[PDB]
């Protein structure tokens, strides 16, 4: 599930923390795509 | 492993051993452990490892019982007489003394502990003898009904079942944090 | 959630056969790994035999290989241990027990309330 | 653990090579953001 409350209210600690960490890559892929994406634009702004 | 007696589960004795050589090849190549499964390390692997120390810890349990000996695994005796930490390292060895430990008229001398408070913590060794209290009525202090030894005899007979047949229980624990306990290898020259 | 029920045994001459059954029930398809061992009263316990249920390969004590062969049927849900030219040294309890992994001795587990054989 | 070394030395082939995949995974990632990150800033100098 995609949220981290019903995972941590189902299961117990190890495939809590298996479940954990794959909407922890899934997220952390999702920031890191946004920064770079508002990074290339503020160059582009900065530029205009 | 070849001691006279061995302490009951709820008094787990845990040894220290360290500034020696353990070679585990000959208690992987043994065959006479119903159980050699090891978390965190290869059993085939520790000979070119180690490590500061070993933490050896023994007790006896039923065959049955001996799964929740386990990180992670939930049960009575995993829970109130001996829990490993979620990231254990080192190896559980278990091996059937049946016909050690088993007598005509019932083995009443293994005792474990049943009923506590609390979960115990990881390596936690629990020897309170206090009267569980499953009341809101402290008894202070007669027993009976609802008002508890929190200890129970696993009573072992000669034709019990598997399930119910004695096996002993050795958990080797391991942590790295200078070398100590080093397996069999041989040292050379030091070249610059 | 899986059982091991082991039957077979007897009592046999030096030289003769018998044919023990490990029947499994419950989900167990976990465990690919099924084992064989035996103990005397004295002794402690002891390997005969183990398969890999998937692969086919199969492991032999020293003393058991070329008498014993051990085999399975899916249908059965069984694993078979097929004892040929017993010998008196072979008397013991037998049981199978059963694991997910083949890498030790302990992960087998569910093992039954085992077979008598006595061979004299 | 992060030393590959201590995984070669502690583990067999088969989970060996699932610790080691994790490992890889990551790193990989790791440089994979550097270099990107690397190349943003280059741009950047190219127009300065
Ligand atoms: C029950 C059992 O395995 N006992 C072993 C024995 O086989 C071995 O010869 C001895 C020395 O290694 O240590 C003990």
């Amino acid at each position: 599930s995609s949220v981290l409350n019903d995972i941590l209210s189902r299961l117990d600690p190890p495939e809590a923390e298996v479940q954990i960490d794959r909407l922890i890559t899934g997220r952390l892929q999702s920031l890191q795509t946004y920064v770079t994406q508002q990074l290339i634009r503020a160059a582009e702004i900065r530029a205009s | 492993f070849n001691a006279t007696r061995f302490a009951s589960v709820y008094a787990w004795n845990r040894k220290r051993i360290s500034n020696c050589v353990a070679d585990y090849s000959v208690l992987y190549n043994s065959a006479s452990f119903s159980t050699f499964k090891c978390y965190g390390v290869s059993p085939t692997k520790l000979n070119d490892l180690c490590f500061t120390n070993v933490y050896a810890d023994s007790f006896v349990i039923r065959g049955d019982e001996v799964r929740q000996i386990a990180p992670g695994q939930t049960g009575k005796i995993a829970d109130y007489n001996y829990k490993l930490p979620d990231d254990f390292t080192g190896c559980v060895i278990a091996w059937n003394s049946n016909n050690l430990d088993s007598k005509v008229g019932g083995n009443y001398n293994y005792l474990y502990r049943l009923f506590r408070k609390s979960n115990l913590k990881p390596f936690e060794r629990d020897i309170s003898t206090e009267i569980y209290q499953a009341g809101s009525t402290p008894c202070n202090g007669v027993e009976g009904f609802n008002c508890y030894f929190p200890l129970q005899s696993y009573g072992f007979q000669p034709t019990n079942g598997v399930g119910y047949q004695p096996y002993r229980v050795v958990v080797l624990s391991f942590e790295l944090l200078p070398a100590t306990v080093c397996g069999p290898k041989k040292s050379t020259n030091l070249v610059k | 959630q899986v059982q091991l029920v082991e039957s077979g045994g007897g009592s046999v001459q030096a030289g003769g056969s018998l044919r023990l059954s490990c029947a499994a029930s419950g989900y167990t398809i976990n465990t690919d790994a099924v084992a064989w061992f035996r103990q005397a009263p004295g002794k402690g316990d002891e390997r005969v035999a183990v398969i890999y249920t998937g692969s086919g390969n199969t492991n032999y004590a020293d003393s058991v290989k070329g008498r014993f062969t051990i085999s399975q049927d899916n249908a059965k849900n069984t694993v078979y241990l097929q004892m040929n030219s017993l010998k008196p040294e072979d008397t013991a309890l037998y049981y199978c027990a059963s694991g997910y992994y083949g890498a030790s001795g302990y992960d087998f587990n569910n093992w039954g309330q085992g077979t008598q054989v006595t061979v004299s």
